[PDB]
RNA sequence: AAGAACCUUACCUGGUCUUGACAUCCACGGAAGUUUUCAGAGAUGAGAAUGUGCCUUCGGGAACCGUGAGACAGGUGCUGC
RNA sequence: CCGGCCGGGAACUCAAAGGAGACUGCCAGUGAUAAACUGGAGGAAGGUGGGGAUGACGUCAAGUCAUCAUGGCCCUUACGACCAGGGCUACACACGUGCUACAAUGGCGCAUACAAAGAGAAGCGACCUCGCGAGAGCAAGCGGACCUCAUAAAGUGCGUCGUAGUCCGGAUUGGAGUCUGCAACUCGACUCCAUGAAGUCGGAAUCGCUAGUAAUCGUGGAUCAGAAUGCCACGGUGAAUAC
RNA sequence: AUGAGCACAAAA
């Protein structure tokens, strides 16, 4: 069960993570504006795969991409079935 | 698709959550994805012990668990051996200190994990399911409570069309919230394919 | 010598304080006819004081929080029924026989699911 | 003047909590303000009950975070001694503040 | 007062805290604030408490 | 309808469109970017740029400047 | 589908890998990790520089990485009759 | 110092905990001397007070092997895996669901009044300054009854337009940009300047709604770097009609 | 005005 792309996504975020926030805060710094360049040309160097961007949001259970809750963490069909056994607390039916 | 599952509707005003902690946004997700983890692995390591309920409170320094088992000798082992190595594989997988408190549980035939569980291990040694039904009914009525329905879906018996077949004794009243109904579910894996057995169990009202 | 009134719409309470003296009142620190007497509904404040046959022995303060015009309005003519009430005992048959003792339940429903609204329903085709 | 905040997701929970730190303080003797009552953060969800095609069909969840302070506003030592492990509940999320 | 200034990894005492008496590790100490995060564990969860400069003197 | 503070270049193909400024007419390069905004030191070149089964080639000129490089080449074939 | 710009990608053209992108077993080793050059559309392929510990009965523990072999891994392939 | 001012019983509102309260409980009539019904007193609410959750045994071999799990079959140096671009956004057409209109109960300018519900740490982002604007500047606060989103709008007075394809309508197009993101050609969202298609209330047919209902007006959340006319919730005005 | 034929193992 989708066993590449959760592999994608982990690669992802662990690729995001080590080349993010050491490189790519301090190339959108001199991006932005001081309160063409050879600064900027310098910048232009940025590689892709890197980019926060990409991460897609998928359930832990079943790497389902649609559907997500972030609180939860988990896609709706894992989110009732949690809620139905009783181990997301605080979970109620809104019955209003 | 028409019934609710009864321990969901009657979560807000009888039955206590089976995680009882509190987090805020940021570890809500975390923590469920931790429960998770140690709850499938305390059930992959003790489906032999027979485990119904494993009740999880995080004081959010530590974890401790309240598990409920209907021998407790099997999960202790010898000298609380058996729950020292659980103890600290389920600490080194959650990543916190853990502590592991077990319940004996009584009137293992009059709750409703261990009778699926049993009606399940009984369709994979292939006992028949009108008889696995029917003593689980009758032991559930005989050693108590007085509600008590089995109902058992496909494959019956090895047919190539699937059916569902349930024996129901006593009263057992779904749309009442004031009842007290344990609602567990069990899969059964046959050769022949997959067959799943939904148990309901009525201790009366509160 | 201050009696009081809880004043409530279904969206706004409308706490009025009424005491003897001159009959301009007085709704939010600012004038009826400021408030909403550029509107209409001001002839609904009036009405529990009309059932009284005279407006000009009273004095009346007002603070209203929340709804619209004409549900602060309707609180504010609560308001004064139940400061009325405060005022005297008498007065029942007539606010009653005009129906201003009760509570307006009114409220809006909730939006359901798989309707745009409350009640309306998408349009349907049988094919 | 410290002030401890304190919210859990089961309002009879909170309410022993809120009662524990109350008959804490006032039995060594401290003046605490009344325990007064935040409001209620109330987390609507609302989920899909089918895995296919079902719009209409569809479910509905709600968090009641129950959020209480129960405004301490004299210190004591042995007040501030005994406000350790006060709640003891697992639900209950206790925060000290000044 | 003396070593008014604290760091995330230095013990704190308050006369007026309740996470005096027991072991404490800073959260946060921020300028704007005039004033710093103290996380210590209440029965098993961790707590952040604010507390002025001069309130908090260290042991 | 990009930012000011700064038009976009593949490095790659600015740096092959800069081997091929220095070499003079050349083969036509190709270029996987159809993202690339075009340049004054790009007029001129005949390079060739891949619009999914093929490559077509553009001879730039001096009417297309702010352009990107896939206006050129059409994804899809109708009729 | 409670969110299709190469990225969520299943579909197409093309460049590539075959015990594998994702697991466990065997042997040979190297800590891990970080910076940087040449190409290429990138995947990758050649190089280098830095670091090289907690160990124990120096068994260089254990992660992680690479390499050779099968057991296998994988499938959003078909049948919701 | 118009900061609902600060000592503040805390009045009242508000918030959320325990309760009270409505049960045909009374009083006449009908019926059988029965359930029950018709009226009225009382009362906030009267006969199920309003809304919601709750969906029996089963039907359609209804839907999902693509959420997951799984029996069988199949590929297993190729139906597996990794990349760049393209596609899912095409377009002689036909249908469903919505949005904006066809104006004068309206359009446009100025001045003003009254909410509820929510969200916020890789976040909401004041104030002040700049820019016609979208926005941009080392700018406070707040993991929240405080800070931010955040301006509610229909309404109300004033003035203008006086039935035109119009000061109705905004599609389309050409220039100039802002935001986001490694990048807005394919294929984003807004701002500004200019243009101003069809559209004069709609054939056969057909939909929703019995009260805070329909219409009409805005507001917020989820998803999400960005992108709703969709969904989900919130309140303002508020009908006509059941022989 | 009309609606192909088969596709209901459900058992000691």
């Amino acid at each position: 069960a989708k066993q590449s792309m959760k592999a994608r996504e982990v690669k992802r975020v662990a690729l995001a993570d080590k080349y993010f926030a050491k490189r790519a805060e301090l190339k959108a710094i001199i991006s932005d504006v001081n309160a063409r360049w050879n600064a900027v040309l310098k910048l232009q160097t940025l590689p892709r795969d890197s980019s926060p961007s990409r991460q897609r949001n998928r359930c832990r259970q079943t790497g389902r991409p649609h559907g997500f809750l972030r609180k939860f963490g988990l896609s709706r069909i894992k989110v009732r079935e949690a809620a139905m056994r009783g181990e997301i607390p605080g979970l109620k039916k809104a019955s209003w | 698709g028409q019934k609710v599952h009864p321990n969901g509707i009657r979560l807000g005003i009888v039955k206590p959550w089976n995680s009882t902690w509190f987090a805020n946004t940021k570890e809500f997700a975390d923590n469920l994805d931790s429960d998770f983890k140690v709850r499938q692995y305390l059930t992959k390591e003790l489906a032999k012990a027979s485990v119904s309920r494993i009740v999880i409170e995080r004081p959010a320094k530590s974890i401790r668990v309240t598990i409920h088992t209907a021998r407790p000798g099997i999960v202790i082992g010898k000298k609380g051996e058996d729950v020292e190595k659980l103890r600290k594989v389920v600490a080194d997988i959650a990543g916190v200190p853990a502590q592991i408190n077990i319940a004996e549980v009584r009137k293992p035939e009059l709750d409703a994990k261990l009778v699926a569980d049993s009606i399940t291990s009984q369709l994979e040694r292939r006992v028949m399911f009108r008889r696995a039904m029917k003593r689980a009914v009758q032991n559930a009525m005989r050693l108590g409570a007085k509600g008590i329905k089995v109902e058992v879906s496909g494959r019956l018996g090895g047919a190539e069309i699937a059916r569902t077949e349930w024996y129901r004794e006593g009263r057992v009243p779904l749309h009442t919230l004031r009842a007290d109904i344990d609602y567990n579910t069990s899969e059964a894996h046959t050769t022949y394919g997959v067959i799943g057995v939904k148990v309901w169990i009525f201790k009366g009202e509160i | 010598n201050q009696y009081y009134g809880t004043g409530r719409r279904k969206s706004s309470a409308a706490r009025v304080f009424i005491k003897p003296g001159n009959g301009k009142i007085v709704i939010n620190q600012r004038s009826l006819e400021q408030y909403f007497g550029r509107e209409t509904a001001r002839m609904v404040v009036r009405q529990p004081l009309e059932l009284v046959d005279m407006v000009e022995k009273l004095d009346l303060y007002i603070t209203v929080k929340g709804g619209g015009i004409s549900g602060q309005a309707g609180a504010i003519r609560h308001g004064i029924t139940r400061a009325l009430m405060e005022y005297d005992e008498s007065l029942r048959s007539e606010l009653r026989k005009a129906g201003f003792v009760t509570r307006d339940a009114r409220q809006v429903e909730r939006k359901k699911v798989g309707l745009r609204k409350a009640r309306r329903r998408p349009q349907f085709s049988k094919r | 003047r410290i002030r401890i905040r304190l919210k859990a997701f089961d309002h009879r929970l909170i309410d022993q909590a809120t009662a524990e730190i109350v008959e804490t303080a006032k039995r060594t003797g401290a003046q605490v303000r009344g325990p007064i009552p935040l409001p209620t953060r109330k987390e609507r969800f609302t989920v899909l009950i089918s895995p296919h095609v079902n719009k209409d069909a569809r479910d509905q969840y709600e968090i009641r975070t129950h959020l209480r302070l129960v405004d301490i506003v004299e210190p004591t030592e042995k007040t501030v001694d005994a406000l350790m492990r006060l709640d003891l509940a697992a639900g209950v999320d206790v925060q000290i503040s000044l | 007062r003396p070593k008014t200034l604290f760091e995330p990894g230095e013990m704190v005492r308050v006369n007026d805290g309740p996470f005096a008496d027991f072991n404490g590790v800073v959260e946060e100490v921020d300028y704007e604030k005039s004033r710093l995060k103290v996380s210590v564990s209440i029965f098993g969860r961790a707590t952040p408490v604010e507390l002025d400069f001069s309130q908090v003197e260290k042991a | 309808r990009s930012l000011k503070k700064g038009p976009f270049i593949d490095l790659h193909l600015l740096k092959k469109v800069e081997k091929a400024v220095e070499s003079g007419d050349k083969k036509p390069l190709r270029t996987w970017s159809r993202r690339s905004t075009i340049f004054p030191n790009m007029i001129g070149l005949t390079i060739a740029v891949h619009n999914g089964r093929q490559h077509v080639p553009v001879f730039v000129t001096d009417e297309m400047v702010g352009h990107k490089l896939g206006e050129f080449a059409p994804t899809r074939t109708y009729r």
